[PDB]
């Protein structure tokens, strides 16, 4: 139900997105140049993986700023690169004393009138930030433009920077490059990062929260109630199953499950579930399941594992011989640390200010 | 038809 | 306090000791 | 050019208009709809080679004024149905222009009363133009309605009303009344359908009368009531251009000539009216009152119903009363009646056998359709009485200041941007 | 059109031992009144039989219908010439003249829910 | 409680007509409390630069 | 010198539009107001200021006003035009199709007095701030161009049957058919129970009936199982002018489902909310209910949001329920952003013994209080900004140099 | 060759569907040079266990002797809700790359 989901979030909230950072942090460091412009969630309870993945490959469309000192957003992805180098230019000025001799002209060359336009653009995105709320600048006391009032011709206009490429080194010129800040914009723009993702969740309380979760900071996401098997003709660039496999119905197949979110994945499919024993015997069976396609069609899109699985044999964990006797040794989990919130402090009869959440994931 | 059935006793003007 | 999610149970699952309703308490 | 069926859905009046005073939100004028030839002859008087007669229009004014306000009580309720109208006329002569409402709830918060007093010239032939461009030997008449000084007016009617505005009850009115169209189609056979002469019965053409001679009984020559079997024929309807027919039912004006037409022919037996033996004596109705106790079933039309009446009492302290339904006039001898019609067969039962409920199923009840009371003067003495009583006749800068101001800051601004 | 199309098809029903048959005729053009057709063929059956055996309507434009639900074996015989003969005569009145007319049934030994006479003219 | 006093600073006053009951007290602090301290930009350096 | 043109499809070539309903009364519920008094009175001291006679350049007057759902532009369009010159309407359809009369709109008007925007209302104060609108107006359901539409799936009696997809723009997933084709039992009796036209029995019939008769091949299929689960579906379709006791299972389980696959309790619920932030002090607010549930949510949350205070309530002119045929039950609330709290007056009238006694336990026991220290909670604040806190907006303007770490 | 669909539709619908696909082959075909000389029709019993029907239809035809819209092949179909917005298939050039009329009218 609908307080059910609130429930669950404020108890497991911070645990599973301090989870899904630790997945996302490895794959954007495996996968540097990936980039998922289009995504998908299986069980989008409270859209927490989506929260991250908005975090990780896009921190500068966030209605608030990210913590920058944290080794949380230091992320090898080519976006969150961009933006790092665009926020530490920032931290370069203050390390290096300049002049800081702003020109405030009046009405009575054109560097200055070309510089006071990018100094505006910078304005505008600084707004954003400023205020938690994009198109901020309409309801402002300002006259509207005629030009575009549906926005029509922006949306319709085509860019003379993206080409097909039949139309038409030396540290020195690295650093002039990395200095030119316009290419970099460039690049963002080119790299459009989850522009459209779908979000899967039949419990209509968790897409109640969920809704509410997203609306704020991920805008224009596509909620479905229910995972159609006739829905494999599209691909997203990145599918997350995250805390989901585990809590499938068993009348329904969940073999069927994970192979229709694997044959409608376009990229990087990430599970991700609670370190326990019958999630652990979940996860292994999807891997065996996927590894199963290895040795059938185009090889350019065979499965492979990422990361934590060097090896695509058997599970030496789950074949162990202590495994046998010692509970402690059969999950192949890793963990994950956050400040736990007063929900779980007070849940706990203990303060806690470092919570653990253990997690065994698969990409 | 209604009408049909009225029209064989007689015809309306409405 | 965990009878209360009896209403959230579905309907196949709710009675499993009994496959049926009618002659149920 | 006839429209000798209409659906109740259509009413013969125009948009009401509220009064503004605070006092007076209950109160309505209503307005006629004389420009439709359909209502024409229905709401202007018909005019003989004039008869007077008022139950014509007064009553299809009041039941549609009254259909009009059902709204108000309805409360979205399934099924409206209009009864117990009254009405009393203060001057026989002249015709009527427009009216005044007035609702409340009566007695019982789920009915609707309601009052109209009748505004118009008192006197037609004043306001009658003879033979306008006859062109045909038969000329067409036309009336002048709303004149500037030349017509003198008056209150020249009362009447009241009221609709129950309720449910559709399946029992009384879906497999009762289905049982009850049967056994009177299959009593059919019963009655000899011969049609009287009119001259005896106070109508002038053979079209418009609906009462059958051999099933017209008189007890002590009509001294002490009578009974005769009538028959609404849509055959007798559809070249009469007077009165029109529902999709079963039959109206109240066409249940209510039949008693009048009874009441001249019993008014003929008991010598209260001149017989034609020249001119006819057609008695006119003054006050009357017609009510339908529950079931609320109409009157079907196609089907036989025996109409019942008392002895007349001629009058020279009324029966009823002092309010709306007696005669608001005084003089001339008037002639009462009451009548009670059924319209059913209350004698056909089917007893298969005694272990079942043949009773509860196949028995029935001949209803009621319309019953009432009626107040007639000869047609020779409608000029001798007068009204007895008296009744009274029911006879923005700041906006535009504002407006002004609001235009003027909106043309000084126009120039600024 | 220099050549239009004409498609009659008469589906063939029965329930509880009551048959019943309708007639769809459908035009391949716009130009054709229809409604001098519907009216033709009203007044050509009539006399032949009573409105409530049988009705005869207008769909939309350039298609009518023409519903028979309890006919005799030779009264339908009549009904269905009688038709034909009318949209025939109709059609080659209007300026057409017919060139070729061609029908098929569905063979359906075994009981069929719907059996299908569709006629094809060419004009 | 009196709109003018503060929530823990419990109010001596006995009347009743300027006061709102402690449940939409409560309710008013919730949809009051909605807005978050601005983060320091300046004070804390980039993981990055550091 | 040839031209390009895309075939139209017969929706396009045979689309209609939605009537207006309540014309005057939606005008003077949303141009009416302290902040319409008060644009008039400036519109005044410019004007006789007048006749006494790079940087972001200021409109002198206007009035702003939100649509949270422009189909039509009718409603959107009588602001506009019974207004004057100091007006600007943003309009929020979550339809694309809403574009066809949103360009009607800006070729009639200014295109400085128009803007448009393809989202859902409950996103309006994620696009936008607080106190950003002096007035806000709210149209959900279904619009007349969607109901014929052989595509939209709400058209019905459709001889031969359609996909039912009967959906308010692409920002919702599954559609209907479908929906009934995979959801449980269990889960479609809940769902329809939120909306309380459907009584449990009533749903565990009707939800019995269509997961049995699954799976559907398209609408007729629908509407089969559906007649046989209850009563023929009412005459004029969507639109009856019943009781909603006494209207049929079938229609009752029609609209209920409607509104499942569109959400519409968590929209309207998110859109009166963020309306009454993203409204100016003492600004307006109308909304638009037609069923029992609308109605109901609108007065507990008007009752319960301590700002907001329903001024008056308007029912539809049975003449505009004739002519164009809407439902007899359309009425229009307007409401109010009270500047102080509420409270004070709605207690005026709803305040009961056993209310101050549990008040006065309530206090005596704590049950008031919240989080203040603890790690999320520690780091809120209310909207007025902090003396701590206008100094980080003050210094994350420049940065000092440092030598050491 | 060339296809065409209907879905489950009333019989005088699928009568006049089947009606027009027909006369705008003669006319098309007609269009080339070609007289109709000859034609028939065909219609099988149903599949045995199904109401499934086939209809052999044969025309022989003996020879005889500005806008431009743009049209996919294979169609898209239409769900309720666009899913992108209405002006999203024109693409219109840079308003300052744009010039000026070579010719008129
Ligand atoms: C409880 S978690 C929700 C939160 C989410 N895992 C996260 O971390 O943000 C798993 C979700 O999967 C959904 N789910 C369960 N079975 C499903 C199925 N068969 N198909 C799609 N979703 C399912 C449930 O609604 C549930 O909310
Ligand atoms: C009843 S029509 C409004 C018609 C027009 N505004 C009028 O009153 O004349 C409602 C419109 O709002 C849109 N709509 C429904 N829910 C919405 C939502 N949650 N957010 C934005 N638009 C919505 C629908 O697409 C529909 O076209
Ligand atoms: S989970 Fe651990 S033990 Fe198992 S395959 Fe992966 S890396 Fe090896």
């Amino acid at each position: 139900s609908t307080n059910d989901a609130i429930g669950y979030f404020l108890f497991r909230g911070a645990a599973m997105y301090a989870g899904m950072h630790r997945v996302f942090f490895e794959l954007s460091k495996q996968l540097p140049h990936f980039v998922p412009k289009t995504m998908l969630d299986f069980g989008a309870g409270t859209g927490t993986a989506i929260l991250v993945a908005k975090e990780v490959y896009d921190p500068g469309s966030l209605a608030y700023p990210l913590y920058r000192s944290l080794r949380q957003t230091m992320q090898g992805n080519d976006s969150s690169r961009t933006h790092q180098l665009s926020e530490l230019r920032y931290d370069l000025k203050r390390l290096q004393r300049n002049n800081e001799e702003k020109k405030k002209v009046r009405f009575m060359k054109r560097e200055i009138a070309e510089v006071a336009t990018a100094a505006a653009t910078a304005k505008k995105d600084r707004l954003v930030r400023e205020a938690h709320a994009r198109y901020r600048d309409v309801v402002d006391g300002t006259e509207w433009e005629s030009g575009d009032p549906l926005g029509e011709v922006r949306a319709s206009t085509e860019d003379p920077e993206d080409v097909i490429d039949g139309e038409q080194k030396t540290w020195w010129e690295k650093l002039i490059d990395v200095e030119n800040e316009t290419a970099r914009t460039r690049a963002a723009r080119r790299l459009r990062p989850l522009q459209e993702v779908t979000a899967v969740e039949p419990s209509p309380g968790m897409m109640e929260i969920g809704t509410m979760v997203l609306h704020d900071d991920v805008p224009n996401v596509t909620w479905k109630r229910y995972l159609l098997p006739e829905d494999e003709a599209i691909q997203h660039d990145l599918v997350v199953a995250a805390y989901s496999l585990s809590e499938i119905a068993t009348s329904e197949n969940r073999r069927r499950i994970v192979q229709q979110l694997w044959k409608m994945t376009k990229g990087v499919l990430v599970f991700v579930e609670f370190a326990n024993l019958n999630n652990f015997n979940i996860l292994m069976e999807a891997r065996d399941w996927i590894l199963e396609e290895k040795d059938v069609g185009l090889w350019d899109w065979q499965p492979t594992i990422v990361a934590p699985c060097p090896h695509e044999h058997r599970c030496p964990l789950r074949h162990c011989k202590t495994g046998v006797k010692r509970k402690r040794m059969r999950i192949c989990s890793t963990e994950a640390h956050y400040r736990s919130t007063f929900v779980e402090v007070w849940a706990r009869h203990m303060p806690l200010k470092v919570g653990i959440e253990p997690i065994s994931y698969l990409i | 038809t209604f009408e049909d059935a009225n029209n064989m006793i007689a015809p309306n003007a409405p | 306090w965990a009878a209360k999610f009896y209403g959230q149970v579905t309907f196949g699952p709710r009675n499993y000791p009994y496959p049926s309703s009618r002659w149920l308490a | 050019s006839p429209r000798w069926l209409r659906n109740p859905d259509e009413l013969c009046v125009a948009a009401l208009r509220r009064s503004r005073d605070v006092n007076k939100i209950n109160s309505y004028v209503a307005t006629y709809k004389f420009d439709d030839p359909q209502w024409a002859p229905l709401l202007l008087p018909e005019v003989t080679l004039i008869s007077h007669n008022k139950m014509i229009m007064l009553e299809c004014m009041s039941r549609h004024v009254n259909f009009s306000l059902r709204h108000i009580v309805q409360k979205g309720h399934g099924i409206y149905l209009i009864y117990h109208a009254q009405h009393s006329i203060l001057q026989p002569k002249g015709l009527v222009e427009q009216s005044f409402v007035t609702c409340s709830f009566g007695i019982r918060g789920e009915r609707l009363r309601t009052d109209i007093v009748h505004v118009g010239p008192i006197d037609a032939a004043d306001v009658m133009e003879l033979q306008p461009s006859e062109g045909h030997d038969h000329p067409r008449c036309c009336f002048n309605l709303y004149q500037k000084s030349d017509v003198r007016r008056g209150v020249i009617a009362v009447s009241q009303v009221e609709g129950y505005g309720t449910w559709f009850q399946r029992k009384p009115m879906l497999w009762q009344r289905s049982r009850r169209i049967g056994a009177l189609q299959s009593q059919l056979g019963a009655f000899a359908y011969d049609l009287v002469d009119p001259h005896e019965v106070g109508k002038w053409r053979d079209c418009e009368v609906s009462l059958l001679a051999p099933h017209m009984r008189f007890f002590r020559n009509g001294l002490n009531g009578a009974e005769a079997v009538g028959i609404i024929a849509s055959s007798q309807v559809a070249q009469q251009r007077r009165l029109y027919l529902g999709e079963f039912e039959a109206p109240a004006i066409t249940a209510l000539d039949a008693v009048q037409q009874l009441a001249h022919a019993s008014a003929l037996r008991c010598k209260l009216v001149t017989p034609v033996v020249i001119d006819m004596e057609t008695l006119l109705p003054l006050s009357w009152a017609t009510r339908t106790p529950p079931p609320y079933v109409p009157l079907e039309a196609d089907l036989p119903f025996k109409l019942q009446m008392s002895r007349p009492t001629v009058f020279a302290a009324y029966p009823t009363g002092g309010t709306v339904g007696s005669p608001f006039v005084r003089g001339a001898p008037m002639m009462m009646f009451e009548y009670n019609m059924h319209q059913g067969v209350d004698h056909y039962v089917y007893d298969d056998a005694p272990s079942a409920r043949p009773m509860k199923w196949w028995s029935q009840k001949s209803n009621m359709p319309y019953s009432g009371y009626m107040y007639f003067a000869r047609s020779g003495l409608v000029d001798r009485f007068t009204p007895s009583e008296d009744i009274p006749n029911p006879l923005p800068t700041k906006v535009v200041q504002e407006r002004l101001r609001k235009y003027r800051r909106k043309q000084q601004e126009g120039h600024k941007q | 059109p220099d050549v239009c199309v004409v498609q009659v098809c008469d589906h063939m029903q029965h329930d509880q031992g009551v048959k019943r048959h309708a007639l769809t005729i459908t035009y391949g053009a716009d130009g054709f009144q229809l409604r001098s057709l519907i009216r033709r063929v009203r007044r050509d059956l009539e006399r032949q039989l009573s409105s409530t055996y049988w009705q005869c309507y207008q769909t939309n434009e350039r298609a009518a219908f023409f519903v028979t639900t309890k006919v005799a074996n030779g009264t339908a015989d009549l009904l269905t010439t009688s038709v034909t003969q009318q949209l025939v005569e109709h059609t080659e009145s209007m300026g057409y003249s017919l060139a070729s007319s061609y029908v098929t049934l569905s063979p359906d030994v075994v009981h069929t829910s719907v059996r299908m006479l569709i006629h094809n003219f060419t004009f | 409680h009196k709109p003018g006093e503060s929530g823990l600073q419990a109010g001596s006053s006995t009347t009743i007509a300027g006061k709102e009951t402690w449940s939409q007290f409560s309710t008013k602090m919730r949809y009051g409390r909605r807005r978050i301290r601005v983060i320091d930009v300046a004070a804390k350096m980039s993981y990055e630069y550091q | 010198m040839k031209r390009i043109v895309v075939p139209h499809r017969w929706s396009e070539m045979n689309r209609v539009e939605h009537p207006p309903l309540m014309m005057k009364q939606l005008f003077q519920g949303v141009c009416g107001g302290l902040r319409w008094l008060e644009t008039k009175s400036l519109a005044q001291y410019l004007a006789v200021r007048a006749i006494e006679e790079v940087t972001k350049q200021k409109r002198l007057v206007s009035y702003d006003v939100l649509d949270c759902t422009l189909g039509s532009g009718y409603h959107a369009g009588a602001v506009l035009e019974n207004g004057g010159p100091y007006t600007r309407v943003v309009a929020l359809d979550c339809d694309h199709d809403a574009m066809h009369a949103a360009r009607d709109l800006v070729e009639e008007f200014g295109g400085d007095r128009f803007r448009f925007y393809c989202c859902k209302m409950s996103e309006a104060k994620a696009m936008f701030g607080e106190r950003s609108f002096d007035a806000i107006m709210i149209d959900g359901g279904v619009s007349d161009t969607q109901l014929e539409d052989p595509e939209r799936g709400f058209l019905l009696d459709d001889e031969g049957g359609h996909r039912l997809d009967m959906r308010f723009g692409p920002q919702m997933g599954v559609g209907a058919l479908e929906y009934l084709n995979t959801v449980s039992q269990h889960t479609l009796v809940s769902s329809l129970l939120a909306y309380g036209l459907l009584e449990y029995g009533q749903a565990m019939k009707m939800s019995r009936a269509i997961t049995r008769r699954k799976p559907f091949v398209d609408s007729r299929e629908v509407l089969t199982c559906i007649e046989q689960a209850g009563d023929e579906l009412p005459e004029g379709g969507w639109r009856s002018q019943g009781s909603r006791r006494k209207s049929p299972m079938s229609w009752k389980f029609l609209t209920s489902l409607r509104c499942i696959i569109n959400n519409e309790m968590y929209e309207l619920r998110q859109g009166i909310e963020n309306a009454l932030l993203m409204l100016r002090d003492d600004g307006r607010l109308v909304v638009f209910s037609r069923l029992p549930w609308e109605e109901r949510l609108v007065r507990g949350t008007v009752d319960d949001h301590p700002h907001a205070l329903l001024s008056y309530v308007e029912d539809i002119s049975i003449d505009d329920v004739q002519i164009y045929g809407f439902t007899r039950h359309a009425k229009m609330w307007v409401i109010t952003r009270a500047a102080s709290s509420a409270y004070a007056l709605k207690n005026t009238t709803t305040l009961t013994e056993e209310k101050f006694r549990e008040s006065s336990v309530r206090w005596l026991t704590g049950m008031y209080a919240g989080q203040t220290h603890g790690f999320p909670a520690n780091n809120f604040t209310f909207e007025n900004f902090e003396r701590k806190e206008w100094v980080t907006l003050r210094r994350n303007g420049k940065p000092p140099p440092v030598d050491v770490g | 060759a060339a296809f065409f669909v209907t879905t489950k539709v009333a019989n005088g619908t699928a009568d006049l569907l089947t009606t027009s696909v027909t006369q705008q082959l003669v006319e098309h075909t007609e269009s080339m040079g070609y007289s109709l000389a000859s034609s028939y029709v065909t219609l099988s019993p149903d599949v045995v266990h199904t109401s499934v029907r086939m209809l052999i239809h044969n025309f022989t035809f003996r020879r005889s002797r500005e806008t431009i819209e743009a049209e996919p092949n294979i169609p898209t179909m239409h769900v309720g809700p666009r899913r992108e917005p209405l002006n999203a298939a024109e693409s219109i050039p840079p308003r300052n790359e744009r010039a000026v009329n070579i010719w008129t009218v």
